[PDB]
């Protein structure tokens, strides 16, 4: 039954799991402590797991460095139906430095969460791999969190490592080190990583959503809303990309080159829609969740997913048209770029929705604009003393650096015509 | 603060790693650690990387003082060398990886010849850890490559080495079959139908390309070179 | 009685062969139970051709001779809880836990070596229940990783243990309209590389042709894949129908090769047939005979009307009269319809099977009084390899997805081989057309 284990880590990567979670519940028909369509019910098992009690509990882990957030979200409404023994925190946070989280107090943390996912694992039908939420912009999500994925593997080297990467933008200071790191990791160990942008998430809530000073609640019902639409191939039978190994061939062409923007619409919070502007309002770049120009550049390969009250046929004939108007943004290489999945459930409260994932060429601007903030502070050796004090080094510093700018040297390189070797 | 027994296994990482430097000059400028490897083959395994790399690092420096009684040397090999492998050759730091290995290559010294040591390198093809199987290959390629069949029935040993062979060659990481076949070549420089056809292709390719110490073999060198001072 | 085996594997392979199972229990009248429908005593086959696919494992109780093989159990666990729960034997339905995930290596090198054995197993548990066992039909899709790369690798050991014996090949040719995966072309070039001297007669099934038909002829305007079943099924079944009834051409797995293929290589003959009308009149055979050489009937996308013809086998089914078939095939030759090569002797060879050809109730399909299939041999059909090696060319052209065969046990030296292979094959079928 090909399951599935989720792992939130830091802030951010719990809190955000938790919006998940709450999310896929009602979808899939679930009260906050887990209990129509039956179709909601099928792949119930691929997040939830089925306790001896006709009840479901999360296949989810909760990992923070420090009981802060993950205290938060334990007394709240969908803190029930988490396994209490699911949730892992130490003492004292790790101040926002990458290297306490990946060699010192986060190292002697991992093991303890190790036991939970190997228990977890012994009851697994099949389990096809894992999902992590985290951020690269703190100390634990980004440090912490590579580590476990490097450990996961050396565990679990034939499962899928799917990732739901959040980027640091500029609005502490250390940021673009954590992030540059954990990407210097991600691109070594990740199979499946969705970029999400917090300037560019932040720019929705505040231009789109016009919310005024958004609140990282906000931010998080976009990563919510982006992250079930996402899984929608997941958790409903008869689909195109089933598991998370069937849509990382379809999505990535080159080994450490799957890195993936998306895009979510409807969007627009008024205080019914057609299939032509649903698709449209996909592609504009006013709905997209990172800062870097789509039509500037070309897309390697696409996956979109509609649901709702939408036809199949209407919207294979929308896909087909908007790819033949603007065939010079997708390569012309890879015949059929576009994965198109439609599904009969709703978002609810919506009539439909369509969400957009996308391996775009353009993502290069933001490990650009990261890699030129890492290197203003690494010439001036800046900050240095917080990290090279947990056992870090210069070298890894180096290595992270033009690691992840040949990382953008692959992208700018395959925006090439058709040419042999 | 002192001692350095103590802190040598002290709750803090940052202490066992200065302590493992401190084994390391000590060693260098020359504490028997060599009569129990209970004790290295601790710290081998640090469980804090950081740390882990200098006991590695100061281990390497322990085999090089040392330089007698081959019973005791299988002990030590049977001891740190499945360790060595297992956690040093897998690991993806540049220092504990060509430490790690010049270890295990040094403890090889001991011995008379590679017999003992390739089979404790052999059992690690069974594990579904890729990484860990093409460290194992790389690793019983390094030890042909630095000391070759010298004093080894290849009657007895070649057939039991092939036998898990073929299985690896056709494994699904690309790498442990990189390393299987670069094993290959190496055993032709001093099985097939069981192969893929185009492996065996490439390898008779492969092998159009050829032009052409023990710790005792290094005694008896300067055991002549010191005699053959009578001047 | 010489006996034939049917395995089908992958996705597309199971659900195809549920259609034709499905129909084949309905023209020997085998209810879902595998007894007999009320009032038959004997099934409409035996005592002629009814032996060879299915076979009575006890009094009244009739089991298709047939192995499904899947990587995941999802396709499969529809049949082991559907309503042909009980048609076949447990045994006969074999899954694995996780698929290839559309990648040909993992279901040729790595994951379908892991289930081989069994399948192996099975086959020969089937095979040793037969009296003069003639055979086997091979039906998968190229595109997924299953049904092609373990599709291919159970072609290999069949010609491997069971060297004697010819096996014909159903392959599902991928359509970009229905596909489910971007390598599909590699997965394509790949197996028909690897089973290119498996197979004794591979008859293709362009996806594109059969949607397109299900989308004009039966006025669907997004046909499923039951919707292309459906019909598959119906013209599979017309195929080997002179081998479960009254058969007066191709009444032996050997008389495919023999009549369809001169050179091994070449046997991938260009199947049409007529009619397909919505189960919403009458028509003749006349008119279904000039409908096989109309371009909207065939189950590959080219002209009937192009190319070079080597071989062409008629075959009609239901109320038809020699006379008229005599007739309607005089008015194709003297009309000068296809391009006849010049170097074989003999021409168009007529077959009739008068047992009427049957559509499933619960299809989309009407039952016609008569009807025709044509297997020809046409150089025509080297424009579907055409087609399907630019795709391939594109993509390995950068290495594009490369990675993903490479990390599953393959040489990357294999896409080089698989490519040439059909390379030469593309020549084969512009140098046999000479002289
Ligand atoms: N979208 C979103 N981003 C968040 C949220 N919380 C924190 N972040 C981002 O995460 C980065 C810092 O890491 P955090 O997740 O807050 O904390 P951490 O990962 O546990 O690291 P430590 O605080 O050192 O333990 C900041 O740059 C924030 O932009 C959130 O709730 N939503
Ligand atoms: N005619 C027909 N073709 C089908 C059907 N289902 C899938 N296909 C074709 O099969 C191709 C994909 O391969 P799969 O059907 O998934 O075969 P598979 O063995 O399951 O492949 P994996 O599951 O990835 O290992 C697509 O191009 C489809 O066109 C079907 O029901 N009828
Ligand atoms: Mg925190
Ligand atoms: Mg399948």
């Amino acid at each position: 039954m090909r399951e599935i284990i989720h792992i939130s880590t830091g802030q951010c990567g719990n809190q955000i799991g938790a919006a998940f979670w709450e999310t896929i519940c009602g979808e899939h028909g679930l009260d906050f402590n887990g209990t129509h369509d039956d179709i909601q019910k099928e792949r119930l098992n691929v997040y939830f797991n089925e306790a001896s009690s006709g009840k479901w509990v999360p296949r989810s882990i909760n990992v923070d460095l420090e009981p802060g957030t993950i205290d938060a979200v334990r007394n709240s409404a969908i803190g029930n139906l988490f396994r209490p023994d699911n949730y892992i925190f130490g003492q004292s946070s790790a101040g926002n430095v990458w290297a306490k989280g990946h060699y010192t107090e986060g190292a002697e943390l991992v093991d303890s969460v190790m036991d939970v996912i190997r228990r977890e694992a012994e009851g697994c039908d099949s389990l096809q791999g894992f999902q992590i939420t985290h951020s690269l912009g703190g100390g634990t999500g980004s440090g912490m969190g590579t580590l476990l994925i490097s450990k996961i593997r050396e565990e679990f080297p034939d499962r899928m490592m799917a990732t739901f990467s959040v980027l640091p933008s500029p609005k502490t200071r250390v940021e673009p080190y954590n992030a540059t790191l954990s990407v210097h990791q991600l691109v070594e160990h990740s199979d499946e990583t969705f970029c999400i942008d917090n300037e560019a998430l932040y720019d929705i809530c505040q231009r789109t959503l016009k919310l005024n000073q958004p609140s990282y609640g906000d931010l998080n019902n976009l990563v919510s809303s982006v992250m079930s639409g996402v899984t929608t191939s997941l958790r409903y039978p008869g689909q195109l990309n089933s598991d998370l190994r069937k849509l990382a061939v379809n999505l990535v062409p080159f080994p450490r080159l799957h890195f993936f923007m998306v895009g979510y619409a409807p969007l627009t919070a008024i205080g019914s829609l057609t299939v032509p502007e649903l698709t449209q309002q996909m592609f504009d770049a006013k709905n997209m969740m990172a800062a870097a120009d789509p039509r500037n550049g070309r897309y390697l390969t696409v996956a979109a997913f509609f649901r709702g009250k939408v036809s199949v046929k209407e919207v294979e004939d929308e896909m087909h048209k908007v790819q033949s108007k603007n065939s010079d943004y997708f390569v012309e290489w890879i015949p059929n770029n576009v994965q198109t999945a439609v599904c009969s459930v709703a978002p609810q409260g919506l009539d439909m929705a369509a969400t957009f994932i996308a391996n775009s060429t353009s993502i290069q601007e933001l490990f650009k604009r990261v890699g030129d903030q890492f290197s203003a502070m690494f010439k001036r050796k800046a900050f240095l003393h917080w990290y090279t004090s947990e056992g870090m080094d210069e070298l890894e510093f180096s290595e992270a650096e033009s690691n992840m700018n040949d990382l953008v040297s692959e992208y700018q390189q395959y925006q090439e015509a058709t040419v042999e070797d | 603060t002192l001692p350095l027994e103590e802190r040598l296994t002290y709750k803090l990482w940052k202490a066992r790693l200065e302590a493992y430097k401190e084994l390391n000059q000590l060693f260098r400028n020359s504490q028997i650690y060599w009569r129990d490897p209970t004790l290295f083959a601790q710290y081998i395994t640090d469980s804090n990387v950081v740390a882990q790399e200098q006991a590695i690092v100061a281990l390497n420096s322990l085999i090089d003082a040392f330089a007698l009684k081959n019973a005791h040397n299988i002990t030590l090999i049977s001891t740190w060398t499945p360790l060595l492998v297992e956690k040093g050759l897998t690991s993806s730091r540049a220092t504990t990886k060509t430490q790690s290995m010049s270890c295990i290559l040094s403890l090889c010294g001991l011995d008379t010849s590679i017999t003992q040591s390739v089979e404790l390198v052999i059992p690690f093809f069974e594990k579904k850890l890729p990484k860990l199987i093409a460290a194992a290959a790389n690793c019983v390629y390094e030890l042909m490559a630095a000391f070759g069949l010298t004093n080894v029935n290849v009657q007895t040993f070649l057939p039991e080495l092939l036998k898990h062979v073929p299985q690896l060659a056709g494994h699904g990481d690309r790498n442990v079959r990189s390393q299987t076949m670069n094993l290959i070549v190496e055993i032709y420089k001093v099985l097939f139908k069981k192969l893929k056809p185009i492996q065996v292709k490439d390898l008779h390719k492969l092998f159009a390309k050829v032009g052409d110490l023990f710790e005792w073999e290094k005694r008896e060198l300067e055991k002549k070179r010191s005699q053959e001072e009578e001047a | 009685m010489r006996e034939v085996i049917s395995i089908n594997v992958g996705q597309a392979g199971c659900q195809i062969g549920n259609a034709c199972w499905e129909l084949y229990s309905l023209e020997h009248g085998i209810k879902p139970d595998g007894h007999l429908e009320d009032g038959l005593s004997k099934p409409k086959g035996g005592e002629e051709g009814f032996s060879t696919f299915f076979h009575e494992t006890g009094y009244g109780k009739f089991v298709p001779r047939a192995i499904y093989v899947d990587l995941e159990p999802n396709v499969i666990d529809e049949v082991r809880n559907g309503p042909y729960k009980d048609l076949f034997h447990p045994e006969q339905l074999i899954s694995g836990k996780e698929d290839a995930a559309n990648n040909y290596a993992r279901g040729h090198y790595t994951v379908g070596r892991e289930i081989l054995g069994d399948v192996l197993d099975r086959i020969r548990k089937l095979a040793d229940q037969c009296d003069g066992l003639q055979g086997f039909l091979f039906t998968h899709s190229l595109g997924g990783g299953t049904g092609s790369g373990l599709g291919s690798l159970l072609l290999e050991e069949l010609s491997a243990e069971y060297g004697k014996k010819s096996k014909l090949e159903f392959a599902v040719y991928p359509a970009p309209q229905v596909s489910t995966s971007v390598v599909e072309p590699y997965n394509t070039v790949l197996t028909t590389h690897t089973t290119l001297e498996h197979a004794d007669c591979t008859f293709m099934v362009d996806n594109e042709a059969i949607y397109d038909m299900c989308k004009r002829n039966l006025d669907i305007p997004r046909p499923s894949f039951a919707n292309l079943n459906n019909l598959i099924a119906q013209v599979v079944s017309s195929v080997t129908a002179s081998l479960r009834f009254d058969g007066s051409l191709n009444v032996d797995l050997n008389e495919f090769q023999t009549n369809l293929v001169p050179y091994p290589r070449i046997h991938f003959p260009l199947v049409s047939y007529s009619p397909v009308l919505s189960k919403s009149e009458s028509n003749s055979v006349s008119e279904i005979t000039n409908a096989c050489f109309e371009p909207g009937n065939q189950m590959v996308k080219c002209d009937p009307r192009d190319g070079k013809y080597m071989a062409t086998c008629l075959l009609y089914r239901g109320d038809v009269v020699t006379r008229d078939v005599q007739r309607a095939v005089e008015q194709v030759k003297n009309k000068k319809t296809v391009q006849l090569v010049d170097w074989c002797p003999t021409g168009f060879k007529i077959g009739i099977c008068y047992e009427p050809p049957t559509a499933t109730p619960n299809s989309q399909l009407a039952t016609v009084d008569r009807a025709v299939c044509m297997l020809s041999n046409t150089t025509s059909i080297a424009e579907a390899w055409k087609r399907i090696d630019r795709k391939f060319d594109l993509m390995y052209a950068k290495r594009a997805f490369v990675h993903w065969y490479v990390g599953e046990g393959m040489e990357e030296g294999e896409f080089t081989e698989a490519r040439e292979d059909l390379a030469a094959l593309e020549r084969d079928y512009i140098e046999v057309g000479a002289d």
